[PDB]
């Protein structure tokens, strides 16, 4: 029938929230069933903008990437491009192309395990999944996706009898207190549907192993990459043929877990819950494009990122903007921070902490509120998927219309909680779709001229500023260099953008924003809530840094 | 059913990077030693549960009749305190130091946990301490930032099935980090030769030159990284880059400026 929702009215607070990255608590109201207010509240400060001030710019790149251990690396590129435009250096074509396929690598692997191991248990009940029977479970898989393997009868069963083992056990580890134990009227699937995905998640578990070797061949290892240097890389070997061989087929493997099992898990997913098309929609977005053939500075790279950069607003995909850097500040009006705060360009940026008490509804967030001409600003896969299908790119155009032609929805359903979550796969296939042409060349680039460093000067004074699209969206780090050293350094954040709190007019995050309207089927669990927050793939250290 | 060993699993003052090293185990993988070998009982990255739920879960855990082993991933920070990291409404400090008082052992997984980490960098403005060095409770520490899955989860397994292993000075087992990275790096011949790279884009760092000169920690850190790799691919120095001298305490003041020698 029609979307479970309670009569409760009410406030619920969850803390933690759980699978994500970081330390978040949502506060919300609900009126007959429904969220009529919310809260984003970010609850641990660490301060690496103070702890960079007098130290050395060539350092802070290893500073920076430890604001986060789960988008790794993209901290230590986007210091990276910092200091690299603030010494006005320009890094040879075969940095940038390492560059950006550690960044393609960062996408597959984060996007992944998120879908699954974050985000899945949202919409898959897995002690529904030993109800399933196995036949009827590898018919409904084979006909919704390519034909594996792992999707067998026998495959599913062996699933099916280690779950079984596990839940019988009465140790149910992280499954336990699961809001859908007993059964929960928000959870929708079918029972088979749930083995399908139970299954592929355990696969994930494997393959994000997979993923990650892909990215420590270029990388040097991951979690946290070691091969990035001011001027461009370090890492010769990583132009080399067998290497390079290695990393193609750990790339392929990868992919063909996203084609098979991703997207097809997805699809299935979206088709039950059509009605989270209509929830938990936004409508301002923001991306500083990725993976550019010319990043030789700030302008170059918004000019020519593949993934397009750009602006949208009341959601209008006839007018897409450039990119004003200049329009960028930050709010602390109803954050943790020391009042008269407020507007500061990240050029100016002041971090000044303050903390008041747990739910002062005044300031309530460790996060800053990055506005864009006073507006809010939803940043991440949704964000770069509509302003590249608007620019009409020809991947994003192609790869939407077939999610749209198998869901029947039209365009506008994607402003939504489900939206959000398909865009995320959406880009994870078309990244897929480009690593071979992508390896390709710099495998060719890299045996014709192997040069990945330039020579560089530090000036006594400049300032810089390094832009990338994260798998969460938008990142920007800021430097002001005096004497030689770190005068200022700022980091503007994707999940500080979209989970971060109210902005000095008072107004609402995306993501606060996003949950107004959410139907809340039962208060003691509200999986609904965990939905929308998760759709964002927050990361609170990333936000707050 | 055998029963297995309950581990709670503490997120702190974090990146969160310690719980992906984690994952990237494959003797055995993630999936293998949380199904067969402990019960992982609480655990924010990946638990089912969220919000008042997982925190009855916690409790529930702490309240084992069989007790637990405790992890600890991130430092704590005591400033105002303890409110500048909280979790459920409760300092971070209070929490740790409540599931420390009836663990049957501590494992600070990485830096940050094991010695107070990136956070208790000068000038430390959350007030962050390591949870030995806040609580005064003993910890075996297994730093690394991250540290590798080898030596992590090789601890974990020696606790549960043989004791506890050899530890250093800074708490570290030796069975991992006994040996300088330098002692088993494939380009000490070029050090021992006076080789040196003067800069990443010249002919020296192209011919895989020693890194010293480059600001290389390697002489002065204790971990296992060119012996074993990282996701049995790689390693810094094989990647061209310098050792940070990421396993040692307060590497953040101690090894900085990373590009120079002191
Ligand atoms: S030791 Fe390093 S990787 Fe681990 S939580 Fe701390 S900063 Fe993150
Ligand atoms: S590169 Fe570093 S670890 Fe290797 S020999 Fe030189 S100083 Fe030692
Ligand atoms: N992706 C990602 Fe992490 C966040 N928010 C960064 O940058
Ligand atoms: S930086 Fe850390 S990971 Fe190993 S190579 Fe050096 S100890
Ligand atoms: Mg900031
Ligand atoms: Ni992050």
């Amino acid at each position: 029938k029609p979307t479970p929702q309670s009569t409760f009215t009410g406030p619920i607070v969850v803390d933690p929230i759980t699978r994500i990255e970081g330390h978040l608590r949502i506060m919300v109201e609900v009126e007959n069933g429904k969220v009529k207010d919310a809260w984003s509240s970010s609850q641990l400060f660490r301060g690496l903008e103070i702890i960079l001030k007098g130290r050395d710019p060539r350092d802070a790149q290893h500073f920076t990437q430890r604001a986060c251990g789960v988008c790794t690396y993209v901290h230590a590129l986007a210091s990276s491009r910092c200091v690299d435009d603030a010494v006005k250096v320009s890094i040879p074509a075969n940095a940038r192309m390492m560059r950006n396929l550690v960044m393609a690598s960062q996408y597959l692997h984060d996007h992944l395990v998120h879908f699954y191991h974050l985000h899945a248990l949202d919409w898959v009940d897995v002690t529904a999944a030993l109800k399933a029977d196995p036949n009827k479970a590898a018919k409904l898989a084979a006909s919704i996706a390519p034909a594996r393997p792992g999707n067998s009868a026998k495959a599913l069963k062996a699933v099916q009898d280690k779950l079984k083992a596990f839940v019988e056990s009465g140790q149910l580890g992280i499954f336990t207190n699961a809001y859908f134990l007993g059964g929960h009227k928000a959870y929708y699937l079918p029972p088979e549907v749930d083995l399908i995905a139970t299954a592929h998640y355990l696969e994930a578990l494997h393959m994000q192993v997979k993923a990650a070797s892909a990215m420590a061949i270029l990388g040097g290892k991951n979690p946290h990459t070691q091969f990035t240097v001011v001027g461009g890389c370090s890492n010769y070997q990583g132009l080399t043929k067998d290497p390079l061989a290695n990393y193609l087929a750990l790339s392929k493997e990868v992919c063909q877990f996203v084609n098979e099992c991703y997207i097809p898990d997805l699809l299935a997913v979206a088709g039950f819950y059509k009605d989270w098309g209509g929830i938990g929609g936004t409508s301002n977005y923001l991306a500083f494009g990725e993976f550019a053939t010319d990043d030789s500075s700030p302008e170059k790279h918004l000019a020519t990122s593949q993934f397009p950069s750009g602006v949208i607003t009341g959601r209008d995909l006839g007018k897409v903007d450039n990119v004003d850097l200049g329009a960028i500040y930050e709010d602390v009006k109803y954050s943790w921070y020391a009042p008269g705060g407020d507007g500061k360009h990240p050029y100016d940026g002041v971090t000044d902490p303050k903390y008041t008490k747990l739910d002062d509804k005044d300031h309530y967030s460790w996060m800053k509120a990055p506005r864009y001409k006073g507006k809010a600003m939803e940043v991440g896969p949704l964000a770069r998927t509509f302003i590249a299908y608007a620019k009409g790119q020809p991947d994003f155009k192609k790869v939407v219309d077939m999610v749209l032609g198998k869901l029947s929805v039209p365009a506008t359903a994607l402003h939504s909680t489900l939206g959000r979550t398909a865009a995320r796969g959406i880009e994870t296939a078309i990244v897929c779709a480009n690593m071979e042409k992508w390896i390709k060349e710099m495998a060719d680039s890299g045996a014709k001229d192997n040069t990945l460093c330039a020579k560089w000067e530090m000036p006594e004074e400049s300032k810089g500023v390094g832009l990338a699209d994260a798998p969460r969206g938008a990142l920007s780090h800021w430097i002001r260099i005096k004497g030689k050293k770190i005068d200022n350094f700022q980091l503007v954040v994707p999940s500080t953008w979209n989970l971060g709190p109210r902005g000095a007019q008072g107004d609402k995050s995306p993501v606060e924003e996003a949950l107004i309207g959410t139907p809340i089927a039962d208060p003691k669990r509200p999986v609904e809530i965990l939905r929308t927050v998760h759709a964002f793939d927050p990361c609170i250290a990333c936000g707050v840094h | 059913a055998k029963h297995r060993p309950s581990v709670v699993w503490l997120h702190n003052a974090e990146c969160t990077g310690c719980t992906e090293a984690a994952i990237r185990t494959i003797k055995p993988y993630i999936d293998a030693l949380i199904l067969d070998t402990i019960s992982l009982d609480y655990q924010e990255t990946i638990m089912a549960a969220a919000g008042e739920a997982a925190e009855a879960a916690l409790h529930q855990a702490l309240e084992g009749k069989d007790g637990y082993y405790l992890v600890v991933e991130g430092g704590l920070p005591t400033i105002d305190g303890g409110q500048w990291g909280m979790v459920a409404g409760h300092p971070m400090i209070e929490t740790t130091k409540k599931a420390a008082a009836k663990a049957k052992g501590i494992i600070c997984i990485g830096t940050c946990s094991a010695y107070g980490g990136v956070q208790k960098a000068k000038p430390n403005p959350s007030q962050a301490k390591g949870v030995s060095e806040a609580l005064g409770v003993k910890t075996i520490n297994i730093p690394g930032c991250p540290p590798n899955p080898i030596n992590f989860v090789g601890a974990v397994v020696h606790v549960l099935t043989k004791g506890i292993p050899d530890l250093d000075e800074n708490g570290r087992p030796k069975l991992f980090y006994g040996e300088l990275v330098h002692d088993n790096c494939p380009r000490l011949p070029h050090f021992e030769a006076s080789e040196f790279a003067p800069s990443f884009d010249s002919e020296e760092a192209k011919k895989g030159f020693c890194l010293y000169e480059l600001g290389c920690k390697g002489p002065v850190t204790y971990n296992n990284c060119p012996k074993v790799l990282f996701n049995q691919v790689n390693w810094p120095v094989q990647a061209g880059h310098p050792c940070l001298g990421c396993s040692e305490p307060d590497f953040w003041d101690t090894m900085t400026p990373f590009y120079e020698q002191g």
